[PDB]
RNA sequence: CUUCUUGGCGUAACGUUGUGUAGUUAAA
RNA sequence: UUCGUUGACUGUGUUUACCACGGGGAAUUAGAACAGAAUAUCAAGAAAAA
RNA sequence: GUUACUAAACAGGCCAGGCCGACAAGAAAAAAAAAAAAAAAAAAA
């Protein structure tokens, strides 16, 4: 109940499901960062782009800090379909 | 990378254990498995062994069936891993399975509550060859097919023919189970005499679970009116048991919540469909038992939302239609409920229809009957229609026209064969619009519009 | 569940007027489909001490520590931290180096319950035809609980309603039953407790937690009120 | 003082494109009329005062206050409002994953966000308050506890404590107070709206009848007099029948003659929809 | 001061089925068919629809399909258009005395051509279903 | 019975 | 006027009173579609409008236009959907799900759409009956 | 499972033709 | 969101509302085809036993 | 089936012939809240 919810101990499986992740809407190049992306690709939020991580975490007041920030779709690992999870498992292992 | 299935001279099939482990690891994910096993050093080669250990050179159908039994025993209900294992088992079942093994796999599928039409197609094909079954095994297979909603044209008549000589001599509990399975499959899935024979066996005959199963079977078969004496007898038999059992049995016991839901469903059906005919004429003991059950709050396990319902909600929001998602009314759950009007939007998925059919299941039909008796109008959006539309504009036009058709109070003819011209699905000029974007006369929301 | 007259009281007038109207009141009643309208008050006292979840404290402390390590935290310059106002209190650690009681059970929430004879319920009053439910609640507070007791009302809308049908003999008098609308209120901290006015129908009062509520109030009333009562297990 | 003969403020001058001077661009039709499109006013032509301390420095101060309170508090308040407006009936618990089995969502906000594919970055952008109306609204209801304390905390100097340590049971208290304290009647505006309109409570059919005791029969009887049954029906249900004469004149006949039979306009406007509360089934 | 005017010009009509709105707000057709009018009681305006049909003889017994009718919503307008429509594109219908000759000549050549000249040869009609 | 032809059957394949 | 309430009761499910237009609407089926013909009181009068609606109902009955059109393919799991105007075929996908595909009659042709649906269902039935899952290979050793 | 958008805005819409500038000719 | 983008494209097809003619130009169709380039938007995510 | 065009008089008066490479084109998305209070920043996205 409420007591158990407050005392909840997230299992490593639950933490893995709650892992955040970037899914790329489209292909694009960074103007200043020169990174190359392909639509449907899946990356870790930590290493995908530090400048975008600034805004995603709360240390940037500009939404244009990463030139391709609008092409991001931030989802949790557990929400991804089995196909994508298996396809990109290697790059999401942390 | 890839799995190889070998076949022998005698029809047996198998795969290498190492290759199976590699296939499972690549199909699910080694990070997922490492998190599940609580170890970051687990290599792909040991994934199958680690899973076996958690649930406790060649792998076979018997091995995978034992894995399923262990998963059921240990309450391991991971869906991705089970799906991969079921794919492999479906591949292996051909020409290498025995009747007890088929029954065991079917029972494991029932217990895990998985819908695997390919696996059950393979099972049916194997079964047709095997039989040119004990009554218990036949009833178990029938229950498996009913749970899968697989109204198979071939095997089902075979099973019913096998059971025909034993019907007069089935025990009351087996008769109740078979009647419930037949009700889930529909009355047309078995010969005409079958329901009469099963009901006679039940009448001659039994725990509270069996009694509630029989009552639910009556409601599903839509014979509660024609079987009033039997329904009254069932309720009279149940009520003492409901009173006798403790209060916490409905909340703490593993078989408590489901029985509570079924009994509340029976109560709601009797209340809203046959208030004057049956409910108000029931014994005071039965009514008091129903009140005692109703007083207790019902608990529901967490569920994920279907993206079908989610998209329907988003389109309603765009159309400014106030609604509630996954609302609760007694034992019933509404996919979408409207706030300002008495209409329930049902985003039916494949599981609500019989395998490869256009016909909704008996449970869905009963829920629709209850929803209509309660005074709510049901608007059904079939999954195939939703997928074919596929587009925001097409779906908005469909929502508007369907809402008008449901809510209209004039021109009340049969809803079927109503005209439809949806964008990019029917032929039309590009700029032919029924829903101009953002345009509402007097800024009136569609939830307030008077059709 | 059982409000019967025997269990309620015998030989009094004001107490029985509310629940049976056997001694007819001196004012005009208000019926809705044959049921007398009544307003019920459910005053609550919030916990007196603050509790913070471990995950919240952990996240906050870890954020502060992470910010300190990474040098990404707020600046908070001295020119905006020290400008000599009467409420100034900050000073760097370096410079420093150079059953009727409101105080009962301070870590939980309490609810004011009232005893009408042998029955434990919430304060209740009848609606006189033509006056607002707010006025009915004010009269309830001023005549049943305390002439100076004025708890803060959370709104003009009820948070729940209940129905009760009279027996055959009582309904033969022309009133089918009573329907009650419940209203929440807050006991303002630092305000005086109840002081039952002379002649008030209330026999006693208590401040009980959710856990103790079923020990006093009937399960029917608990079912009627629990949906609106705050969540605390 | 508090009581004063207030002047009606002059209307703010809505800008216009320097074109179409011979036409009437101020028809009373609703956006977006297919046959009566409305002329747009570019944001670059709306007259706005030059930025000074009254309009810029105040925004900077409020932004600093929001920074101190943390954007997370604003995000949480917005999320709670959005979830409350949509979860006004019992829902089934919703997990965010198909196989988590243990994780719970936290509201139908999940369903809405999944359906609309809402922007995780967009929520942060909104919470960072880049717009004048957003800062003005934070200056008025910026307090975390606003659903229960409204604008009372708009000037309190220890208000940040709510944002820092109002969680769990205290958030539940805020929500439960707000649900009882919020408005539930008809909103009356002529301005455009495009979001789901807030709920308006349905109204019961029957009214309440006053009854007083009569000892002559030892029974309760209605306070109102008898009147004829037809008169009672007219008073209760309405004019009865499909047609009746207009209301009789309540003013003394005018000494002068006026053509009172003439309608107000040659072509009357269309009927107005009923925006009031609906009935209860 | 439109709301005070009385001339019929000031009050525009509204597009409906198979009708577009032009730059100057002209209502223009989008499919081969027959015109129909509707009255919107809610908005108190006239709505112009086109029921799609292939060219054929306009019979007396079919004139009721093009009556002006009262509706409350555009959804009901679409419903009425479907109900009065003759047939659907995917099923077609048996054409009653359809034309068989080429169309009238361009205006700049002759303004007063003859409809269905018996001296001209039959040519296929393969444009009026679009 | 015969049926009218679809849009696909009218393109210059 | 003064009229008995029984006037607005219709004796047949296909005859309806429409009060917005105050007309008697008669439903029928023509050219594999549903149509309704109105009989207005403003045209015929009170009793005559209903009388003419009943006569038209009898005429449609004689013409056989009160019968519901039916679309069938003879193949289980393949059926016509009016909402999308498409032939729907149901089968089991690669993932072992129950899935459907809809072929547009307006685009392919009614019979062309039916044929495409049937052939797709047959192909998917073959693949499913094979029994092999994704990335699977069958090898026979003797 | 055909295809979710698109060749401005403009309730004053720019002066037709000509001259001049400019474009086109492995063809016309 | 403080979100992209430049279709405010290059061409083939003499058919079309209006009509003295001219300025298809108070400002009409996907001439629903064809040859190039570009921009935005995908879909799916079903099954929680006793 | 179907009622809609239509301002002549040195009649009673109107005219500003202009803006925009974009918070002015514009995909996707979003968009204006009763009364009262606070603030005195002409503020929906
Ligand atoms: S991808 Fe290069 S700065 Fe974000
Ligand atoms: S902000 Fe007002 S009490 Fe918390």
């Amino acid at each position: 109940s409420l007591a158990a919810a407050e005392q909840w101990e997230p299992s490593p499986l639950t933490l893995k499901q709650h892992q955040q992740v970037v899914v790329w809407k489209k292909d694009r190049t960074c103007i200043l960062c020169k990174k190359e992306v392909q639509g449907g690709n899946v990356e870790k939020v930590e290493t995908a782009c530090e400048k975008a991580w600034r805004f995603l975490s709360g240390y940037s007041r500009s939404a244009h800090v990463c030139p391709i920030l609008p092409q991001m779709r931030i989802l949790r690992y557990g929400e991804l379909p089995l196909r994508d999870r298996a396809k990109f498992d290697a790059k999401l292992r942390r | 990378s890839e799995l190889v299935v070998y076949e022998r001279r005698d029809g047996k099939r198998w795969v290498h254990r190492h290759q199976l482990s590699l296939y499972l690891s690549h199909a699910v994910g080694l990070g997922y498995f490492r998190a599940q096993f609580e170890d970051s050093s687990v290599t792909p080669a040991a994934v199958f062994d680690c899973l076996s250990h958690l649930v406790r050179e060649r792998v076979t159908a018997q091995d995978l069936s034992e894995f399923m039994k262990n998963c059921v025993a240990s309450r391991y209900r991971d869906v991705d891993v089970l799906d991969v294992v079921t794919d492999v088992l479906s591949a292996l079942l051909i020409g290498s399975a025995d009747l007890p093994l088929l029954v065991d796999i079917a029972s494991s599928c029932i217990a895990l509550s998985l819908l695997r039409p390919k696996l059950f197609t393979a099972i049916a094909s194997r079964l047709l060859v095997l039989l040119p079954l004990s009554p218990r095994q036949a009833v178990r297979l029938v229950e498996s097919f009913s749970q899968q909603r697989f109204r198979h044209p071939d095997v089902l008549p075979l099973l019913f023919l096998s059971l025909s000589p034993s019907l007069p001599f089935l025990s009351p509990r087996l008769a109740c189970r078979l009647l419930h399975a037949v009700a889930g499959l529909g009355a047309c899935a078995a010969p005409a005499e079958t329901v009469q024979l099963l009901l006679s066996r039940v009448a001659s005959g039994l725990a509270l679970a069996d009694l509630t199963k029989a009552t639910h079977a009556l409601l599903l078969l839509e014979i509660e009116l024609e079987q009033k004496p039997l329904l009254e007898s069932l309720l009279t038999a149940m009520a003492p048991e409901i009173f006798d059992r403790p209060v916490e049995f409905w909340s703490s016991s593993p078989a408590g919540p489901s029985l509570h839901r079924r009994l509340l469903l029976i109560r709601t059906a009797l209340r809203h469909l046959h208030r004057d005919t049956i409910y108000n004429s029931l014994p005071t003991m039965v009514r008091q038992a129903f009140r005692r059950l109703h007083r207790i709050e019902i608990t529901s396990p967490p569920r994920s939302p279907t993206h079908f319902v989610t998209r329907m909600s988003a389109l309603l929001t765009r159309l400014r239609i106030a609604h509630f998602c996954y609302a609760i009314r007694g034992p019933l759950v509404f996919d979408v409920l409207e706030r300002d009007r008495p209409i329930v939007w049902q985003c039916n998925t494949a599981d609500r229809f019989y395998v490869n059919s256009a016909e909704k299941t008996t449970a869905v039909k009963l829920q629709e009957r209850i929803t209509q008796a309660m005074g709510l109008k049901v608007g059904n959006c079939e999954y195939w229609q939703w997928m074919k539309m596929k587009r925001k504009r097409t779906r908005l036009e469909y929502i508007r026209m369907q809402r008008y058709y449901i809510l209209k109070d004039r021109r009340q003819h049969d809803p079927d064969f109503e005209g439809w011209t949806l964008p990019l699905v029917h032929h039309m000029h590009r700029r032919n619009r029924l829903h101009y974007d953002y345009y509402f006369p007097n800024y009136t929301p569609l939830s307030r519009v008077e059709y | 569940c059982g409000p019967g007259s025997s269990r309620f009281f015998s030989g009094t007038s004001r107490r029985l007027s509310l629940f049976f109207s056997d001694p007819p009141p001196a004012y005009a009643l208000s019926l809705h489909a044959g049921y007398k309208i009544q307003a019920a008050l459910c005053v609550d006292r919030l916990p007196l001490v603050y509790r913070e979840p471990r995950y919240e404290k952990r996240w906050r402390e870890f954020k502060e520590q992470w910010e300190a390590q990474t040098k990404n935290g707020l600046t908070l310059a001295d020119e905006i931290t020290f400008m000599k106002f009467p409420f100034h209190f900050f000073e760097t650690e370096e410079a420093q180096k150079k059953l009727r009681s409101l105080e009962r059970e301070p870590e939980r929430t309490l609810y004011l319950i009232v005893r009408y004879g042998d029955s434990w319920q919430f304060p209740l009053e009848d609606r006189i035809h033509g006056q607002s439910m707010r006025s009915t609640l004010k009269r309830l507070c001023s005549e049943q609980l305390g002439s100076s007791y004025a708890p803060f009302l959370l709104g003009y809308s009820p948070f729940s309603y209940a129905k009760r049908t009279y027996p055959k003999k009582t309904k033969e008098a022309g009133i089918l039953g009573r329907k009650i609308f419940y209203y929440r209120a807050h006991h303002i901290p630092g305000s005086e407790n109840l002081k039952l006015p002379e002649g008030s129908p209330v026999s006693d009062f208590a401040w009980v937690t959710l856990q103790e509520l079923p020990a006093y109030i009937s399960p029917r009333k608990l079912a009627a009120v629990s949906a609106g009562l705050l969540l605390e297990e | 003082p508090f009581k004063i003969f207030k002047a009606s403020p002059p209307p703010a001058p809505t800008g216009r494109k320097p074109t179409g001077y011979r036409g009437n661009h101020w028809h009373k039709k609703v956006l977006y009329d297919p046959v009566y499109p409305t002329t747009k006013v570019p944001a670059a032509l709306v007259p706005r005062y030059p930025i000074d301390w009254r309009n810029g420095g105040r925004a900077l101060l409020i932004a600093a206050l929001s920074k101190l309170e943390g954007a997370s508090a604003l995000q949480r308040r917005i999320f709670l409002r959005e979830n409350s407006r949509e979860s006004q009936v019992p829902q089934t618990p919703l997990s965010p994953f198909q196989t988590g089995s243990s994780a719970s969502g936290g509201g139908a906000y999940l369903v809405s966000s999944l359906g609309r594919k809402r922007s995780y970055v967009g929520r942060i952008a909104v919470s960072l308050m880049p717009r004048h109306r957003q800062i003005a609204d934070y200056q008025r209801v910026g307090g975390f506890c606003s659903p229960r304390c409204f604008s009372e905390c708009s000037k309190e100097l220890r208000r940040c404590l709510c944002a820092w340590r109002c969680t769990g049971f205290h958030e539940h208290v805020v929500q439960m107070d707000g649900m009882l304290g919020e408005y539930k009647g008809e909103v009356k505006t002529e301005k455009p709206l495009f979001s789901v309109l807030r709920r308006q409570a349905r109204r019961n059919a029957d009214p309440s009848e006053g009854v007083a005791f009569c000892a002559e029969s030892a029974k309760f009887k209605s306070v109102r007099r008898a009147q004829h049954p037809a008169f009672e029906a007219f008073d209760r249900q309405g004019p009865d029948g499909p047609s009746q004469k207009p209301a009789p004149r309540k003013e003394p006949p005018l000494p002068f003659y006026s053509a009172s039979h003439v309608p107000n306009v040659p072509r009357p406007p269309p009927p107005q929809p009923y925006t009031g509360p609906l009935k209860v089934r | 001061n439109v709301e005070t005017k009385r001339r019929n010009r000031h009050f525009k009509l509204y597009p409906g089925e198979n009708v577009k709105v032009s730059k100057v707000t002209n209502l223009v057709a989008l499919c081969h068919g027959r015109v129909k009018f509707t009255h919107d009681v809610s908005r108190d305006v006239l709505v112009v629809n086109v029921l799609p049909e292939r060219r054929e003889e306009l019979l007396r017994e079919d004139l009721w399909r093009y009556r002006t009718e009262h509706v409350r919503s555009m959804e009901e307008n679409r419903h009425i258009c479907f109900l009065r429509r003759k047939a659907v594109r995917m099923f077609g219908k048996e054409l009653v005395n359809p034309p068989t000759k080429p169309p009238l000549r361009p205006f700049y050549f002759t303004k007063y051509d003859s409809w269905e000249n018996p001296a001209l040869p039959d040519v296929p009609q393969l444009d009026d279903d679009m | 019975r015969a049926f009218p032809r679809g849009c696909e059957l009218k393109d210059p394949a | 006027v003064s009229i008995h309430p029984s006037y607005f009761e219709s004796p047949h499910p296909f005859v309806i009173w429409e009060p917005l237009n105050e007309a008697w609407e008669v439903y029928f089926y023509e050219n594999l579609k549903k149509s309704a013909k109105p009989f207005p009181v403003k045209k015929f009068g009170i009793a005559r409008a209903k009388r003419e609606a009943l006569l038209f109902l009898e005429q449609m009955k004689l013409e056989g236009k009160l019968e519901k059109p039916t679309f069938s393919s003879g193949v289980d799991g393949v059926t016509f959907d009016q909402v999308t105007g498409s032939w729907i075929c149901r089968f089991v996908d690669e993932e072992g799900r129950c899935v459907s595909r809809g072929f547009g009659a307006d685009f392919h042709g009614f019979e062309e759409a039916r044929k495409l649906a049937i052939e797709r269902q047959a192909e998917m039935k073959k693949v499913e009956a094979s029994g092999l899952g994704p990335r699977m290979r069958l090898v026979k050793e003797k």
